[PDB]
């Protein structure tokens, strides 16, 4: 189960994703228009006005535009939402990155399914009552099951380290991100002052042009802009939560406060650490499978298999 | 936005003042395209330009907010829980 | 679908690779149907076959927006590079023919069937519920009955695709192929990927209909099909790299050869034989898959399991 | 359920006052002036919002 | 489906070759709906009906843009060839021939019948484990299963020899498509060159416009022809897997399938030499996979109906 | 679809006669939309209403471009024939009548629920293991085919409806085949207007080119095609629902080959759908016919 494991900042982060892979779809299809620029020369040769004569072709009007579009036009004007897809690619493909590692699959694969099978365990429930037959004999398995777990997972702490990778890379990104889109925001304006030479074959040098959708990619990058700054603020607040508390570090007292049985031990590294994943997603879960951890515990309950 | 200039003005406002005849502008196709361009952006009201996207960034917080306990892990599984016991 | 299994991590990411450089065939067909042309504007000033290049008022060229057309047209014709005009032809041929040698593989019917019946028999034995009991190590008559049916179709199957190597075959051109026009696709690439030029000048005498020998025209799609052409190479760079991966990954070790030293040797079952040919290769993708699926069929092969299994059968 | 639902109602609210206050700027007749007379010779345009 | 145990090689090779024309066929039949226009300008200088072809300043024609509208349409109309104006139609239509000259076998009731049931009765006996335990060499329901299969394949075999309908109609259906690829190569290679980029018009409207002869430029004409060219190599292809499958059908009676070599290696020595349409659909599996017609066979010796009546009176 | 052995040769053919007449019937439609126009152009010297022809210089018009749009909308709403403007729509409402004809006898819920009985009962049978055991030489089965049979007989009013399908899908493609054969030729790439708007243009009378008139040419030549097919096999339809009767049905050939010789001879619905059957494969009902048989019923 690979929802289960995921906390809310996960999913926010997924959705942000998916509204900004959404706003890049939306940038280039607005890129596919042929009008793109518009451009009109500059010092041409109850009161009455009259038109201004440029003596110019279709053709010679249409040529300007696509001079100016190529040279003048800000690259980041032309290429936002190309940007903003791989920018978004790049985001959605570190976002399970600590999901999809081979050896951190295998340690989530066996937690749930433990987890799980500890869920709909009776045993369970009669050591919480006790607390506050055959299933017997499934307990004793279950305890050589966690045991076995604790001497798989526990040895290692891959899984910790590297979602905090994950998140320093997400972290990182952001500010990458935010940094050089704050830099070149500024640079999708309407009126441009196209200065190309082209008095050769239009006659005209100087040249004042207007981007048609200037105000709507401005209006994008901005909506870019709040998306990754609220990406962003997530992930910090991911970061303060992985680094305030040690997750090597399961202090199971608070377990023990309520529960009169004091054998459970503190847990570290990676059981630790999916311990607090679950404590995020539904503290019943870890303050139920606390009682599987003791070894007085499995000697009552094979007390209680002896006089079965 | 179809812009078509007023030939005589008075004070920064339109006059409007044998066989009829066009009014001539001498105005390119592009000096056309061009005013169109700067009217549409300029003196266009923000509602009439971006109504359909304030439209659907609207739908979106509210389908965001008719969904988001599905979504909630803390919510979400308290419900499918619910669901799967209460339908079995 | 099914051969999900059969699919390793270089398979699926060379998918994700053609989807995605299929996507960007599609973007670049799209733009090269409706938007791709040429504003060719005539040099008033011709020297040697080239433009002199010797308030301010516009130049009168005296054409129509007909004659316009027509020069764009024969200089687009006749002038510019042919591979700016398919660039997203040829990548969408190249990517159609990548997929093709990806899906020959399912789609070969003495091929098909072997894959298909090798993933059908490997998940009934995954999903079997003996073999539950058997890495644990009485037994219902329907169970008992579809477990020793699932034994022999296991020997048989084994001794029918033992006789003959033909996926491995078909796997090893299919590399080979890939990594081939791999290598062709970056060359001719990037040899004409500089012909891409927003500004050519055409000279294709069509004095007689417009008035002008030379134009300047600007291609206007010239450089996205120059950015996407190297967006494009860099996606076949990445290819060829997991292709090259692969074909060591062919040649490091012999594919044609399995042990069971890795399992035999953990489990009390020490019988179990060495497979060859295409059940090794098979094998050997499901290792680089999940060995879980490997680890749980390995008992259904050897033959201290099947006299378990038949003294499990009695003791009902 | 209950905050989704507070916010739902407020953001109604929000979204049919300032939608009915805005609805009546949507007109087909728009007077610009704009100030490119050097561009184009006429300051002062009527334009037709189709 | 079901059928795709059916289908040897050519017939899926033939079928994404067919796909793929179509691909084609609606690429070509969309840019002929929106692309397919040509420019023209009129020859100022008129020789004997021709083209004389005898600082620079441009040539004033005088036409409106909708005269040389008119122009445009009357040349298209008139001094365009055929073939470069209705190559993607006729690509589709012959794409269209082709995949319902390869489905009709499954579209007519008769045949399709048969195959279904041809199908339905392989696809049970491989899913039946008593097939497997008497090649190997009692449950209730097992038994039961195996009665009704053996019965059900008496009464196919009796049903199925009495007329070779579905071998016929495969035969007609390969010489079809076959006199159709010698048909599409010979006129598509004729009328390939007509698809010229230049070409010239004479259509006589100078009581509208005002000019006799006229110069046109056809955009698309170089696409078609490239179009064309991948038209003919797809085409080449079918029919060099039509001549494959021609062959196939005369290099050996497919109405006559020995199981000589299947029930010498079985221990059932006495499996019938079958023969017509029930030959013809086992040679097909034979191309799909041998293991299917091999894993069949047990269910035509007399022996094995012995052995299965003895082992029922033992249950029994 | 549930019924894919009630459809015989004739009906799948014409179902994808049909579906080949609806796209191009949305081609064409689409062609009609989208780029479908006439070029207008008059002429310009005038003898008695019409223009005379008395290097070469362009003619100049002093038209507009908007009164050239204008002249192509006039001449091509006044006198461009209907048929070369509707030929599309016309094709998509016959074809869309067509499907409609063939699946109401698929779509009424009575004759629905009639059809569904039947194929069930028919599908449980040839799945049936007694059936075998039978042709060699089950029984809440035969009672529910007793009272099938009963529930059936009643009425024929499947094969009326069939027969009133047939009845109309062959004179609805005599009337498409007179009227498109007798309008086919009013498609016409060069057309003249006379539409008078010279006090808007100045020009009485034009010359106007149809770009897609002869593609709707031979479109249109190519749906008398498949009409004629569609006819043709309509036309055998009507002699096989006219050669023998339907409401009858005979078992003498199975009931002689089969041990069992008293299988009555099927009557009304029950034996036009056998009669379908039968065209289909005569294995069903051959099979049937064992379920049937009361002295079957006796050994069962
Ligand atoms: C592998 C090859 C596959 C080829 C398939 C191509 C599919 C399309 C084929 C049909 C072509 C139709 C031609 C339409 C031309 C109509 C007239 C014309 O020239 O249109 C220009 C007009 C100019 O824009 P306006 O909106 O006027 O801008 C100013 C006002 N805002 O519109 C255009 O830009 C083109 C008109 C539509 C053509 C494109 C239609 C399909 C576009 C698909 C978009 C692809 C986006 C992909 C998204 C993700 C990208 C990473
Ligand atoms: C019953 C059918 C219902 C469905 C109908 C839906 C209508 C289509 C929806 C898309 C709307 C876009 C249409 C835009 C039209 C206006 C744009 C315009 O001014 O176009 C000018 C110009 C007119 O001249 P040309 O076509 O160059 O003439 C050359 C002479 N041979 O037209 C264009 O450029 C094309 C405009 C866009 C076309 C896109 C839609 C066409 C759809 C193609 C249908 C066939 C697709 C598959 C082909 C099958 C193989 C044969
Ligand atoms: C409740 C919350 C209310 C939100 C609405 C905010 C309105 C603030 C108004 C600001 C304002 O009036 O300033 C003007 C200013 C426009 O300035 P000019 O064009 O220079 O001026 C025109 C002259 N009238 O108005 C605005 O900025 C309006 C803001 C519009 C924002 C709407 C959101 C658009 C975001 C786009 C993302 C959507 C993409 C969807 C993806 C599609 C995927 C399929
Ligand atoms: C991360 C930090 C980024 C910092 C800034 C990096 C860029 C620095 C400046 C680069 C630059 O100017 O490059 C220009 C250069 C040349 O183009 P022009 O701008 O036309 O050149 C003429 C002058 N205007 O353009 C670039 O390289 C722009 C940057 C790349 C943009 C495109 C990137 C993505 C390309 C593939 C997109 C594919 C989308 C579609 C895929 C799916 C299809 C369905
Ligand atoms: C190295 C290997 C190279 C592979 C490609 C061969 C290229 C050879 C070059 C041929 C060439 O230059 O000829 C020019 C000629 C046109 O120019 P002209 O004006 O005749 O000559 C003037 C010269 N500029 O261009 C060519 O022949 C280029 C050939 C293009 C080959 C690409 C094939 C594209 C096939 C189309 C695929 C269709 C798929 C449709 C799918 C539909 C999906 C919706
Ligand atoms: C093998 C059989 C070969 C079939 C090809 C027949 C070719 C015969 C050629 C006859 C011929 O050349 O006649 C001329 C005549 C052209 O005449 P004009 O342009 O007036 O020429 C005037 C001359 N100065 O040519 C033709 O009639 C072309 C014949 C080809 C017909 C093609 C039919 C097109 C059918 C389209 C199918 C529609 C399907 C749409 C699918 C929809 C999917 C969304
Ligand atoms: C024999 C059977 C006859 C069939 C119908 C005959 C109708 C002819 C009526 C008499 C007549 O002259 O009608 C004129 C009149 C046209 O007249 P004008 O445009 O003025 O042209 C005058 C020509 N100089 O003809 C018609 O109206 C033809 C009517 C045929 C169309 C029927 C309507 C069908 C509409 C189909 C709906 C399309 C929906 C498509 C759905 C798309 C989904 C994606």
């Amino acid at each position: 189960a690979f929802r289960v494991l995921k906390p809310w900042w996960d999913v926010f982060t997924d959705y942000l994703s998916v509204a900004m892979l959404m706003i890049g779809v939306f940038g280039c299809t607005l890129q596919v228009m042929q009008d793109k620029i518009i451009c009109l020369p500059k010092r041409v040769q109850t009161v009455e006005m009259k038109g201004l004569k440029t003596d110019l072709d279709l053709q010679q009007y249409s040529f300007i535009n696509q001079m100016c579009y190529e040279r003048a036009l800000h690259w980041y004007a032309k290429y936002f939402p190309y940007l903003v897809l791989i920018h978004t690619l790049v985001f959605m493909l570190c976002s399970n990155f600590w999901f999809k590692f081979p050896g951190s699959s295998s340690k989530i694969e066996h937690f749930i399914s433990i987890l799980g099978k500890c869920f709909d365990s009776p045993w369970t429930t009669r050591a919480l009552s006790e607390v506050s037959k055959k299933e017997g004999e499934q307990a004793k398995a279950l305890f050589e099951k966690v045991k076995k777990f604790r001497l798989h997972v526990e040895e290692g702490d891959i899984l910790y380290a590297m979602y905090v990778r994950q998140t320093v890379l997400k972290v990182i990104k952001f500010l990458i991100i935010i940094a050089y889109n704050s830099a070149l925001v500024s640079k999708v304006q309407f009126t441009v002052d196209c200065n190309v030479d082209i008095q050769d074959m239009t006659g005209y040098k100087n040249f004042s042009c207007n981007h048609t959708m200037a105000h709507l990619f401005s209006k994008l990058s901005f909506c870019y802009l709040c998306f990754v700054s609220i990406y962003g603020l997530t992930c910090l607040y991911t970061l303060y939560w992985l680094f305030y508390r040690s997750l090597r570090e399961y202090s199971f007292e608070y377990v023990r406060q309520e529960t009169g049985i004091d054998d459970i031990p503190d847990v570290k590294n990676d059981f630790a650490f999916m311990l607090h994943m679950i404590d995020q997603y539904d503290p019943l879960y870890s303050k139920r499978f606390a009682v599987f951890l003791s070894e007085v515990s499995e000697n009552k309950l094979k007390q209680l298999n002896l006089n079965n | 936005m179809i812009c078509l200039p007023c030939k005589w003005v008075t004070k920064d406002s339109c006059n409007d003042s044998t066989g009829p005849t066009g009014i001539k502008y001498d105005l390119d196709r592009h000096q056309y395209n061009y005013v169109d361009a700067v009217c549409y952006e300029n003196r266009l009201h923000w509602f009439a330009k971006y109504f359909p996207y304030l439209v659907l960034l609207h739908t979106l917080i509210f389908l965001a907010c008719s969904n988001f306990w599905f979504k909630f892990p803390r919510t979400s599984s308290k419900l499918e829980h619910f669901v799967s016991i209460l339908l079995k | 679908p099914a051969y999900r299994i059969l699919k390793p991590w270089w398979d699926v990411f060379t998918d994700y690779i053609s989807i995605v450089m299929l996507m960007i065939a599609v973007f670049g067909g799209t733009l090269q149907v409706t938007q791709d042309k040429m504003i060719c504007l005539p040099c008033k000033w011709v020297t040697k076959d080239s433009c002199n290049d010797s308030g301010p008022t516009g130049i009168k060229y005296d054409l129509d927006r007909h004659q316009y057309n027509y020069v764009d047209a024969v200089c687009y014709e006749n002038r510019l590079h042919w591979f700016a005009k398919y660039f997203p032809y040829l990548v969408l041929l190249h990517t159609l023919i990548f997929l093709a040698c990806s899906n020959f593989w399912f789609k070969f019917p003495r091929t098909s069937s072997k894959l298909e019946h090798f993933v059908s028999i490997l998940l009934k034995c995954f999903d079997s519920p003996w073999t539950t009991r058997a890495l644990s190590e009485v037994l219902d008559k329907k169970e008992g009955e579809q477990a020793k049916a699932l034994f022999e179709k296991v020997k048989k199957f084994r001794t029918h695709v033992e006789e003959g190597d033909i996926v491995y075959r078909l796997y090893m051109r299919q590399t080979i192929i890939k990594v081939i026009k791999f290598a062709l696709i970056i060359c001719y690439t990037v040899y004409y990927v500089h012909n891409i030029k927003f500004d050519v000048d055409c000279t294709v005498d069509i004095e007689s209909l417009t008035g002008y020998r030379t134009y300047r025209c600007a291609h206007p799609l010239a450089t996205l099909f120059k950015i996407l052409a190297s967006f494009y190479i860099s996606l076949v760079i990445f290819y060829g790299l997991i292709c090259m991966y692969t074909l060591w990954w062919m040649l490091r070790r012999s594919l044609k050869k399995y042990s069971f030293e890795s399992i035999r040797e953990e489990s009390s079952y020490s019988d179990i034989p060495d497979v060859k040919n295409d059940f090794a290769f098979m094998l050997h993708l499901i290792d680089q898959y999940d060995p879980l699926y490997s680890k749980r069929f390995a008992v259904f092969l050897s033959e201290v399991s099947e006299n378990k299994l038949r003294q499990l059968n009695l003791n009902n």
